[PDB]
């Protein structure tokens, strides 16, 4: 993604060492998981709430006439 | 449906006296103008979605 | 690392640590100062001397005495165990229920959350006050700043606000007594005891008290603001909460800063101020707000020095204010409560649309009416009445009712009022004045709108008379 | 390397006496141990008084002071248009790296005489009161004066938003790059504000330089200068840039403060004196340039938000002496509900006519007068009650116009429309109407002219001027349509 090869050897392989594992991507990291669960629900609260894996179909209405 | 083409001579409109409606006409005009202003605005079409974009991009 | 007291000029403690110089902001604990004497480094002066601030007493400080760096800037316990606790600035009780112990400590100086998680917009909170809600529709999580003179029933008001609000509240509340009177805090204490929402079956009360009283040295007073912030940011963001943050009184903070400025060797800006006064504002104020991570409804008692607002300090403040709450001493003097200067109190969300523009508009007629009426006052002041114009004569009277109508006695402070105070929901309000706009009362006793809540009751108040 | 590196000679309070770097270029942006920049503002022989750009709690003493060896530049581009950055060009929006990665010295000097050109372009704001009573040119530097959010900003907004269409028009003579230098306008303020511009996405040709209340003072100070190079750029590239410096008032505050901390003075009102100069040099860089410079412009809308209308107030006096008027916005009126709340007696454009359409000029010229006169019988005899019957009519006329020059909260326009309602009143078809309903008349009237007389307007729009067509139609329209509006 970026450069220097001895330092980046330490890091760029460590980009993908994380990705070079995917059940806990050499660490998902319990803290990451915990705060993730916090923000993911809290995000949900900060969102609109009508389930995000469901289609909001239509509604119908009838306007004032005298 | 589309629009209804009724032209309204507002001069004549309010005047009516089938007496249960003359008062109604005075109100119904203004009730109209509320409806008239409302429809005349409303944006005709809403948008729709670049399904392909979000198809990629929603990963639930 | 250790320092030598090299110069003590009061609680401006000039320390030479020769044991390297830890951050500007590194918090120091003084050795030979059993009683925890915090100094915070202010300057690296050079010479391995820092100018640090003791926030506290400067007893027995031999010049040389060892001061031991606390190795971080000032950190305090933050944790739910603070609510219902009167915490001082130093994270310690003054609840005196033993130590206010928490899980986590926090360095109290901190970042002002970034713009993007900051919710960019807000919604008017309702205070239960006609005058407020109507005229300066303050926002939930906003920073509302209570400009107000000395003890001008402000203190009364805030308490009443607590009363009106904190109860109802869903999240929790913080009171940061900045330069608060020990007494008022007492008063509050009991009120709170009393209220029992400082329930003591709760150190998780509905309200946390952090107090940094007047009797403290400025450094403490200066710092109580950061402290409180730190806790609350924790409850808001961290404990999710809608925090109500009662600060009474940031001015006293400001003052604490300014007070040091001189003998921070600084030029203490105008009147003595701080040149950095502003940055000071940013640095606290920008930290408190409403994020998406909750709301810190920020209630700042602001002493308006000499009720001088042009006074740069307040001058600045308005900028920071989501809600600027200006209490009118002038009005107050008329004995009036709500005593506001609402033609000075604002909410940016006072702007039509937002708040229901009718609501607003009803206000606009009033705002106008009163204002024009205000205009007249020089003329009237001499001239009184009888060569002016009639419509105005009407407005005058109407205004006079309106004026009265804003007035509402104190519900809590029946001790103060005698009266029972009142509380008015929206409708009577909107209508109330609007009704006056309809001038439905113009043969009804004018003053009768005084110290009322609902216009109905006011109408009634005219009536018993006639 | 560590040889044109230095050790922090002393530090605290972000005032770095800087040891070393002894070959330092004046006003070299320096490079920190903390990464950070600073400005070697002050070359003292034995130190470099370095203004620390940004936070210094980080900092400690003897710390290594590195040259950046650079006199400040800022990234420049049009890829600032549609970007909220801080002045260094740092996305705070979280819009990621700007396309503006060309850089340009933030100090680049103000034009020559010959290089400059006078204005003769109008420009507009979508605000009747404004375009009429303060017709707008291009390449400005003239004072906007008023107090805070009232939607103080509204005033600006409707203008920016107004340029949207113009940016939907063409030329740098319709299209306009808006530059909002926000000096000390809190994150919230901005947060909201930005949120608006974006919504209006008038943001698209628009930089928002965002210096929120938090920001360090030099930065905020700088923010305009930053903008300044960028706007001159636009100017010189034919682009007509609009900077709203909101506000230099705060800037001064910072600037002095900075000075003071450098012990560098507190002149009159505590501000050292070349803050005028500061700005003068800054603002001269806003001009309408000749064609060699693409003809572009940097229109400067400086803003000063007054504390209590305090204008003999140093910086205001100063500013007044540069500006070619001030647009005083009047609060009482505000409370009256009159938003915009102006006092146009205290709004002046010496400029006047270079700044406007004929269209407007024709209807407005008289109008100004009609109000003037209206005011006058409120005034010689400081009573709104009358002195002559004639005027009992004329006053009506004035009053009508009063209803008209208002501007909706959160609402701009364009000139032919503006003229449309204005003609109606000027040539009077609505003193045969009650003053409050005049605006009401407009809603309908406007929606009518928009509907029908977009044709006609097509002409007026074409002519930049009311034409015989338009007029002929108008006389008739206004009467008829008005007649329809009523009856």
């Amino acid at each position: 993604l970026d450069p220097v090869q001895k330092l980046f050897v330490d890091k760029i392989r460590e980009y993908r060492t994380k990705r070079q594992t995917s059940g806990g991507p050499v660490d998902a990291g319990p803290e990451y998981q915990q705060d993730l669960d916090r923000e993911l629900f809290k995000l949900k609260q900060m969102y609109g709430k009508a389930d995000m894996n469901t289609f909001p179909n239509f509604t119908f209405e009838d306007p004032k006439f005298e | 449906r589309k629009l209804a083409l009724k032209t309204i001579d507002w001069v004549a409109f309010g005047e009516i006296i089938p007496r249960n409606q003359k008062a109604v006409a005075n109100s119904l005009k203004s009730w109209n103008e509320t409806l008239t202003s409302r429809l005349a605005t409303l944006p005709e079409k809403p948008p729709a979605i670049d399904w392909a974009y979000y198809k990629a991009n929603v990963a639930k | 690392t250790t320092g030598r007291i090299v110069a003590v000029i009061g609680a401006v403690v000039d320390v030479q640590f020769d044991e390297g110089l830890p951050p500007i902001l590194n918090a120091l604990e003084v050795q030979g100062r059993e009683t925890r004497l915090v100094l915070e480094v202010a300057q690296h002066l050079g010479e391995s001397t820092v100018r640090t601030i003791a926030m506290d007493g400067t007893e027995g400080l031999v010049r040389g005495q060892k001061v031991l760096d606390s190795g971080a800037p000032i950190r305090i316990p933050v944790g739910p165990e603070t609510l219902g606790r009167i915490m001082n600035v130093i994270g310690e009780p003054i609840d005196e229920r033993g130590p206010i112990k928490t899980k986590q400590f926090a360095a109290i100086h901190a970042e002002a959350p970034e713009f993007v998680e900051m919710s960019v917009e807000q919604e008017i909170l309702v205070t239960g006050i006609k005058v407020v809600d109507l005229l300066a529709p303050y926002a939930k999580g906003g920073k509302i700043g209570l400009f107000g003179g000395a003890g001008v029933g402000k203190t009364v008001l805030i308490m009443e606000l607590i009363n009106n609000v904190a109860k109802a509240h869903g999240g929790y509340s913080v009171f940061a007594g900045v330069g608060e009177r020990t007494r008022e805090g007492n008063d509050l204490y009991h009120e709170m005891i009393e209220s029992g929402v400082i329930n003591l079956k709760d150190a998780t009360s509905k309200v946390a008290l952090v107090y940094g009283q007047m009797n403290e040295p400025p450094g403490a007073r200066a710092r109580v603001a950061l402290t409180g912030l730190t806790v609350a940011e924790y409850f808001r963001d961290q404990e999710g909460q809608d925090v109500l943050l009662f600060i009474d009184n940031i001015f006293r903070f400001t003052q604490a800063g300014s007070e040091v400025s001189a003998l921070l060797g600084r030029i203490p800006s105008a009147v003595g101020y701080q040149p950095t006064l502003a940055t000071d504002m940013g640095t606290m104020q920008e930290r408190i707000t409403t994020t998406k991570k909750g709301s810190i409804t920020s209630v700042q008692a602001i002493y308006v020095p000499a009720d001088d607002l042009t006074d740069p300090a307040p001058a600045t403040t308005f900028a920071h204010l989501d809600a600027t709450t200006v209490l009118s001493r002038a009005i107050a003097e008329l004995g009036i409560y709500p005593a506001v200067d609402p033609l000075d109190s604002t909410s940016r969300i006072m702007d039509p649309n937002i708040v229901g523009s009718e609501h607003y508009d009803v206000a606009r007629g009033v705002q106008k009416i009163l204002q024009d009426y205000k205009s007249l006052q020089d003329i009237i002041a001499i001239l009184g009445m009888d060569e002016l114009s009639e419509e105005d004569k009407l407005t005058v009277s109407r205004a006079r009712k309106i004026q009265r109508f804003l007035s509402q006695p104190f519900q809590v402070a029946e001790v103060f009022t005698g009266h029972l105070g009142k509380l008015v929901p929206l409708k009577e309000t909107i209508k109330g004045f609007q009704q006056i706009l309809a001038g439905e009362y113009d043969h009804l006793p004018e003053q009768a709108f005084y110290m009322v809540g609902p216009i109905e009751e006011a109408v009634a108040k005219a009536d018993k008379l006639a | 390397d560590l040889e044109e590196t230095g050790r922090v000679l002393s530090i605290g309070d972000g005032i770095a006496r800087v040891h070393g770097l002894r070959n330092v270029q004046a006003e070299e942006m320096v490079e920190f141990s903390s990464g950070l920049k600073g400005m070697s503002l002050n070359l003292e022989p034995d130190n470099v008084g370095v203004v620390v750009f940004g936070n210094d709690k980080l900092i400690k003493e003897g710390d290594i002071v590195k040259r950046t060896g650079a006199i400040v530049d800022v990234p420049v581009g049009e890829e600032l248009l549609g970007r909220v950055v801080d002045a260094l060009g740092n996305a705070i929006d979280g819009k990621g790296p700007i396309g503006s990665k060309a850089r340009r010295r933030v100090g680049l000097k103000a034009p020559g005489i010959i290089p400059r050109i006078s204005v003769r372009e109008p420009m507009q704001t979508g605000i009747k009161a404004v375009d009429s009573l303060v017709p707008i040119g291009r390449g400005q530097r003239e004072l906007i004066i008023g107090d805070r959010q009232t939607g103080k900003t509204s005033i600006a907004i409707d203008t920016i938003i107004n340029q949207k269409r113009f940016n939907d028009g063409t030329d740098e003579k319709k299209k306009l790059y808006c530059i909002y230098v926000a000096i000390g306008q809190k994150r919230s303020t901005v947060a909201q504000l930005v949120k608006r511009l974006t919504d209006a996405d008038a943001m698209k040709y628009t930089i928002v330089v965002s210096a929120t209340a938090s920001d360090a003072a030099p930065l905020q100070y700088l923010a305009p200068y930053s903008g300044c190079s960028m706007g001159e750029y636009f100017r010189d590239n034919g682009k007509h840039a609009l900077i709203i410096y909101d506000d230099l008032s705060k800037q001064a505050v910072a600037y002095r403060q900075m000075s003071l901390l450098l012990r560098r003075p507190p002149g009159r009102e505590a501000y050292p004196g070349d803050v005028f100069y500061l700005h003068s040099r800054l603002l001269e860089r806003a001009a309408k340039m000749n064609d060699a410079f693409g003809g572009g412009s940097l229109t400067a809308l400086p803003v000063i938000e007054t504390q209590a209308g305090d204008v003999s107030a140093y910086i205001p006096t100063n500013v007044i002496s540069i500006t070619d008027g001030q647009i005083f916005l009047e609060t009482e009126l505000f409370y009256k509900g009159i938003r915009p709340a102006i006092n146009v007696g205290l709004s002046v454009s010496r400029v006047g006519s270079a700044a406007q359409t004929r269209a407007m000029k024709q209807v407005a010229g008289t109008m100004k007068l009609e109000l003037a006169q209206y005011r006058e019988v409120a005034a010689f005899a400081q009573f709104g009650s009358d002195l002559d019957a004639a005027t009992q009519q004329l006053l009506s006329r004035g009053v009508r116009l009063t209803e008209l020059l208002k501007q909706g909260q959160y609402s701009p326009m364009a000139i032919e429309e503006q003229v449309a309602v204005i003609y109606a009143g000027v040539r009077g078809y609505l003193d045969k109407l009650e003053p409050s309903k005049i605006t009401k008349f407009e809603n309908a009237f406007l929606s009518h002219v928009i509907s029908q007389h977009q044709a006609l307007l097509g002409k007026i729009r074409t002519d930049g001027k009311i034409s015989e067509e338009s007029d002929a139609k108008l006389k008739e329209i206004v009467t008829n349509f008005l007649a329809g509006f009523e009856a």
